[PDB]
């Protein structure tokens, strides 16, 4: 019925299409156990959401570099920001783990005991941390515009859109790393080269990806 | 039901009515040291003595430290005061400590026998008529009587509130002293001097840059 | 049944024409939630009302005071009250006005009474449409007037954004830019000064200075999203 | 749960039930819920009066002496900043005066506390037993010899409200003296003159930005 990653192959039993972005792709049966599948569903969303922020940030700053606004490449921004602004790297790293540790520990114990973070313990907030589904916090803090509290049909459509752009972003972030390692240039520097001579400038001719070439 | 970590499973032994009668019970016992009811009764006394001793000691390091900086006093660093005091002293530190162990040992011994047999120090004739006031109260670790001159423990409404304040300030004081010890080795300066340095440049003067705490970085 | 932004289309379910200026335009469904629409209703009026006043001011400034560029009016203006003296009055006065308006949005009918004078009070009204002292004179039907207000207001909001991007690109005022368009309409469109094709991208230069020196301090003055310009 | 008829610090805001207008100056202001417990709120009620009444005296004792000096009135203590009165030399050393202060205050304060603990129990003169305060006095409002002019016999409720309003403003003023003196480095009335000289360019934003 519903489309699958490999046309003609029946989907796995444990993937019934209820989840967003379900194409029955689980060749290694990593999520056969129902409780483990909940953990990975949220792991995919967190991975996808971070990748979308990463890809958008890398793309935008790369446009700034090409246009000449002075932005550094994503693989040099860390060094430039610290030196130019005179920031102690170990202090910045520690601050990150306090803020991430607090925010991400709360997400951890909401997964273990759903609704536990909405008991008013944290500064008296009792409804912004209740959670709607697994991986979808909802609420008037994480969803201020209430797009998850309006139409039910369109909210399900967005869940499909979120996961697929997340998976695409995850692949893109792997492309940025692989392209930098093979080429040593920025993302849009590679795109400009390909558009110049697509036939003679690509991975099959970089001298790295296909060593036998 | 306040807990140190929302959404975690409170240990069963800490949810019993006897356990919840203890001040400062936030369900924090990950290592299960209080599973045995007899042990928890003993560890509660240890916390109270550590709490009260730490508060007195920290007050003796912090308040003199601030007044010394303000210029109202001249007291050496808490880690030097021992050497300074013994110089202009009537006794060597060996004699001073030996007396301390007799007096503290005698007083501690009476407290010890009350933990084993609550109210047993009011044995008629045991002391020179003063045993009557050494019976303590119905709650272990809260002697009262001569130890409560102002009678602040006779107000039932405020009783639970008072005990919570003591344990909270006591736990904070215990951590403060551990910070004094760690900050002396880490920074080689006084507690108040460390605070002054942090406030001057918080983002560059902290444990992340002291060159000790994070050896890998 | 009523005119729509795209004739022949079906308006979203949450839009039914009750509000003024309701032409059924909500492709993203931001107004689906009832409470969210109530807040977004207030912000549209406030945004539009500010824009209409701002757009009118910029046009009047250029006619009355052609030399001064409305973009540079921040530093050009000189007054005895000084920079921080003006800001202090603005902050406290705006904080009072905005909080009272905000309170009515949360709990309507609670901030109608005049604090100082007891006798004066605001008659019952709808959120975002205060009456009484604020509306001494009404030309005609309110229902028609509300539609007129939003339609002019929505146009003004677009108009102001036009001033900013035209000011940043052409480095001129609104009327001055228009005179340039009438002089050479073919050679002055955004298409005739910018273009991007595979392999090449040409964008106009930001004509606003990178930084502004104002009374011993440097104020950054960046062109809005200059890196994504066509 | 607080009724809407009572004055509110923030019109149209829900306010705590336990602030029901009994105390003077009850505008329902308690965002931190400090006074939620009735026992604690009983203590805080007296603390506000004590901190307020001393503040009113202190502020009066910091402005009037400086105001007279500017007018030209001459007395040996003239021209001394409120934060330099301690250094000034008097007929007796500061330590001796301090010792007398605590002994005198120990008697009156414990007398005041005894009434608070058990109202009406400290209304009799220990020496001249004939003397006595009226039996209807409440904690914080002794009356009797403390009200020789009988003002308390009038609209008492309004007077209590007026006292706390002036008192609360006085407490804020004293905090202004410490903040202003610590920052500006000059006497309070000097700061007012500077502000009146150029109100627009003499805000705390102007003053503090210049320093850093
Ligand atoms: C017995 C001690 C004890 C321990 C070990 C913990 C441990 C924890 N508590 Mg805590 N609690 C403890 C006692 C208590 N907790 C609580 C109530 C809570 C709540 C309500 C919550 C926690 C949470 C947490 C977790 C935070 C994880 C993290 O990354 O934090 C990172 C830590 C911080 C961000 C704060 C500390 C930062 C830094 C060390 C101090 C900086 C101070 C400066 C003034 C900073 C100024 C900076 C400004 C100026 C820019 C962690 C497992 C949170 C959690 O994860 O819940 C699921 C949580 O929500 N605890 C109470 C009150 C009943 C306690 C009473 O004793
Ligand atoms: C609706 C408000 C508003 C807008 C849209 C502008 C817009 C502009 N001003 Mg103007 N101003 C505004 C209000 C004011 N300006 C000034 C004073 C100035 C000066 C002195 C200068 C400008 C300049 C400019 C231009 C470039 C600004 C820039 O890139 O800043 C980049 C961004 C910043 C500098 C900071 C951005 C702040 C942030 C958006 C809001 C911060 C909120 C506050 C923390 C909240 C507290 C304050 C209170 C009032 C709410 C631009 C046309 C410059 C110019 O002429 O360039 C050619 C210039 O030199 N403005 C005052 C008087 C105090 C204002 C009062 O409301
Ligand atoms: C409401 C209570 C209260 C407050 C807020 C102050 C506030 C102040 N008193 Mg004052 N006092 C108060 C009650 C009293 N004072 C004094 C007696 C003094 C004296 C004798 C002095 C002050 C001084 C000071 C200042 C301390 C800061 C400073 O410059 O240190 C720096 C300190 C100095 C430069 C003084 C150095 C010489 C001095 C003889 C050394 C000994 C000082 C004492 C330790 C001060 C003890 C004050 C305590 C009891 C409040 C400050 C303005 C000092 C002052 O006016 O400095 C300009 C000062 O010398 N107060 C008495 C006793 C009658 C009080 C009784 O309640
Ligand atoms: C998780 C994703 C992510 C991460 C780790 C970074 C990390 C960084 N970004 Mg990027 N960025 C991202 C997403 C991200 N960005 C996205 C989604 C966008 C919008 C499309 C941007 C737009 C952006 C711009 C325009 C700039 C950066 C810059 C920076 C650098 C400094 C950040 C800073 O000082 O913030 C501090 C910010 C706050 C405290 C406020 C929040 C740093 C390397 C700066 C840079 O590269 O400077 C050389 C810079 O100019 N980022
Ligand atoms: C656990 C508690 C504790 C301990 C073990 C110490 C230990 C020490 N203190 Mg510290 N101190 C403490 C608490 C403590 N203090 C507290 C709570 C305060 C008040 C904030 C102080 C204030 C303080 C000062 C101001 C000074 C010390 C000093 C000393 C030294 C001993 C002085 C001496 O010979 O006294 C011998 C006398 C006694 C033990 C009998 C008590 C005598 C006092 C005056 C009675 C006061 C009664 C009071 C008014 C009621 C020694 C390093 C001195 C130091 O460091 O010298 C180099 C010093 O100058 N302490
Ligand atoms: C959003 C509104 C707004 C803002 C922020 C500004 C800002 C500015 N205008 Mg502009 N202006 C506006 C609207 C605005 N104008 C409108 C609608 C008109 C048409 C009437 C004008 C007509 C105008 C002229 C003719 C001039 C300016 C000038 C100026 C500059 C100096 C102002 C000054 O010195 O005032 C000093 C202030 C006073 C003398 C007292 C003003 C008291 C007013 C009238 C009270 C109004 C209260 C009322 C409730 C407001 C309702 C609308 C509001 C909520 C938006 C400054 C950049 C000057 C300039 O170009 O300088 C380079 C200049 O010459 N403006
Ligand atoms: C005051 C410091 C400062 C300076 C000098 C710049 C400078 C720049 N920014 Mg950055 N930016 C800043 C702060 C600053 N930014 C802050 C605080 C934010 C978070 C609100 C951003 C968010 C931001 C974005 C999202 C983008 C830029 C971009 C740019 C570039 C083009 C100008 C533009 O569109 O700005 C826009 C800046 C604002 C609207 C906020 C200015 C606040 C002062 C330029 C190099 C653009 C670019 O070319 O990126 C590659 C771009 O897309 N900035
Ligand atoms: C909280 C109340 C308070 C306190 C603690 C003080 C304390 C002080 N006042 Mg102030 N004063 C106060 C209220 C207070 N005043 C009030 C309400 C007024 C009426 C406006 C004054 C008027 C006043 C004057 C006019 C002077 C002082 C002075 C003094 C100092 C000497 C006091 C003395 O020996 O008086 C005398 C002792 C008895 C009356 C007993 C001392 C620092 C003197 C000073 O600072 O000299 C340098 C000084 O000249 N006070
Ligand atoms: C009783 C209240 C009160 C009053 C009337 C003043 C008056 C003054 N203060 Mg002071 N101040 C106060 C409280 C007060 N202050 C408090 C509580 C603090 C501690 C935070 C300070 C800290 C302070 C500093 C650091 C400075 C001043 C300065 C000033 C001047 C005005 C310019 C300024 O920056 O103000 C800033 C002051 C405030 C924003 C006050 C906020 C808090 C009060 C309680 C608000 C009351 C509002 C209410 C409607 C009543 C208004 C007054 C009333 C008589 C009508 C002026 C002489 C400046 C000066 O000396 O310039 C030469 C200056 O540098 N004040
Ligand atoms: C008593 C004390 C300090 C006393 C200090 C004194 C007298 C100082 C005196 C002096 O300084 C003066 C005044 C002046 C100086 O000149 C001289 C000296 C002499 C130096 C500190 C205790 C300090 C005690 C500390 C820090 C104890 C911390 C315990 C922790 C964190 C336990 C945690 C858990 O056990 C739980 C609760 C439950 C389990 O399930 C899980 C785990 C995690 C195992």
């Amino acid at each position: 019925v519903r489309p699958v990653w490999f046309p003609g192959n029946p989907p796995p039993a444990h993937l019934d299409g209820s989840l967003a972005g379900d194409y029955g792709f689980d060749p290694l049966f990593l999520g056969q156990e129902p409780q483990t599948l909940k953990w990975y569903v949220q792991a995919e969303l967190v991975h996808g959401r971070f990748a979308m922020l990463g890809a958008a940030g890398i793309i935008l700053t790369s446009i700034g570099a090409k246009v000449g606004l002075g932005f550094p490449e994503w693989y040099d921004a860390g060094k430039v920001v610290v030196e130019k602004n005179n920031i102690d790297f170990p202090t910045l790293m520690v601050i990150q783990f306090y803020l991430m540790g607090w925010a991400e520990t709360k997400r951890w114990y909401d997964f273990k005991n759903p609704g536990s973070q909405a008991d008013g313990s944290f500064l008296g907030f009792t409804e912004e941390f209740k959670g709607l589904e697994n991986g979808y916090p909802g609420g008037r803090f994480f969803d201020p515009m209430g797009l998850s509290r309006g139409d039910a049909a369109k909210y399900q459509e967005y869940k499909q859109k979120e996961v697929k752009n997340g998976r695409l972003a995850m692949i893109a972030c792997l492309g940025f790393a692989a392209q930098y390692a093979a080429t040593g240039k920025g993302p849009l520097d590679n795109l400009a080269d390909h558009l110049a001579d697509p036939n003679h400038v690509n991975f099959a001719t970089n001298g790295v990806s296909i060593p036998i070439a | 039901r306040q807990s140190w970590l929302p959404g975690s499973q409170i240990p069963a032994h800490l949810d019993t009515p006897a356990a919840q009668a203890l001040a400062g019970n936030f369900g924090f016992d990950p290592l299960g040291l209080g599973k045995d009811p007899v042990a928890l009764r003993w560890y509660q006394q240890a916390e109270l003595i550590h709490c009260r001793t730490a508060m007195a000691g920290v007050a003796g390091i912090l308040i003199p430290g601030l007044l010394t900086k303000a210029g109202a006093l001249n007291v050496p660093e808490w880690y030097d005061a021992g050497k300074v005091a013994i110089e202009n002293s009537f006794a060597p530190w060996g004699s001073l400590l030996a007396v301390q162990l007799f007096l503290c040992g005698f007083v501690e011994a009476k407290r010890w026998q009350d933990i084993r047999k609550p109210g047993s120090q009011g044995e008629p004739g045991s002391f020179l008529g003063f045993e009557a006031s050494l019976k303590g109260t119905s709650e272990l670790g809260y002697p009262g009587g001569p130890f409560d001159p102002l009678g602040l423990s006779k107000e039932a409404d405020k009783w639970a509130d008072w005990k919570l304040k003591e344990v909270k300030n006591g736990r904070l004081a215990m951590l403060a002293f551990l910070g004094f010890v760690a900050q002396k080795y880490a920074t080689g300066a006084g507690p108040v001097d460390n605070l002054a340095a942090h406030l001057k440049d918080p983002w560059h003067v902290n444990y992340a840059t002291n060159g000790v705490s994070l050896p890998f970085l | 049944s009523r005119p729509l932004w795209l004739p022949g289309s079906t308006p979203p379910a949450h839009l039914k024409g009750d509000l003024p200026g309701d032409f059924g335009f909500d492709p993203l469904g931001l107004g689906a939630n009832a409470e969210s629409l109530k807040w977004f209703k207030e912000s549209e009026l406030v945004h539009s009302r500010w824009a209409m006043a701002a757009v009118a001011g910029i046009l009047v400034q250029e006619i009355v005071r052609p030399d001064v560029f409305w973009y540079n009016a921040g530093k050009e203006v000189e007054s005895p009250l000084g920079p921080l003296g003006l800001l202090a009055v603005e902050f406290f006065l705006m904080h009072w006005v905005e909080v009272r308006r905000w309170q009515d949005l949360r709990k309507p009918g609670s901030v109608d009474q005049d604090p100082i004078f007891s006798q004066y009070k605001l008659p019952p009204h709808e959120v975002g449409y205060p009456g009484g002292v604020f509306a001494p004179f009404i030309p005609g039907d309110l229902a028609e007037l509300k539609v007129k207000e939003i339609k002019n207001g929505r146009l003004a909001m677009l108009a102001f954004v036009g001033f900013v991007m035209a000011a940043q690109v052409t480095g001129k005022g609104p009327i001055a830019a228009l005179q340039e368009h009438l002089a050479d309409p073919w050679g002055t469109t955004i298409f005739s000064k910018a273009a991007v094709v595979p392999g090449q991208a040409v964008a106009p230069p930001c004509k606003i200075p990178a930084s502004v020196s104002y009374k011993g301090i440097e104020i950054p003055t960046p062109c809005f999203l200059q890196g994504l310009w066509p | 749960k607080r009724d809407a008829a009572l004055p509110s610090w923030m019109p149209g805001a829900d306010l705590p039930g336990y602030l029901n207008g009994t105390l003077p100056g009850d505008f329902g202001f308690d965002p931190l819920y400090l006074g939620q417990d009735p026992v604690k709120l009983k203590w805080y009620a007296q603390a506000e009066l004590m901190n307020a009444r001393f503040a009113m005296l202190a502020v009066a004792g910091i402005l009037v002496p400086e105001l007279l000096s500017n007018i030209g009135f001459s007395w040996p203590g003239a021209g001394v900043a409120w934060y330099d009165a301690g250094k000034f030399e008097y007929f007796a050393p500061a330590s001796s005066l301090f010792g007398v202060q605590m002994l005198l205050f120990a008697w009156v304060e414990i007398r005041r506390y005894q009434d608070f603990v058990k109202p009406g129990s400290a209304n009799q003169d220990p020496i001249f037993t004939n003397n006595k305060l009226p039996d209807g006095n409440e904690p914080g409002y002794p009356g009797g010899i403390f009200d020789p002019f009988g003002w308390s016999k009038g609209d008492i409720k309004s007077l209590k409200l007026k006292e706390i309003k002036n008192g609360r403003l006085a407490m804020l003023a004293f905090a202004g003296f410490i903040g202003q003196a610590y920052t500006t480095g000059t006497t309070p009335l000097k700061n007012l003159s500077t502000h009146l000289a150029d109100p627009w360019s003499t805000t705390v934003w102007q003053n503090d930005l210049a320093r850093l």
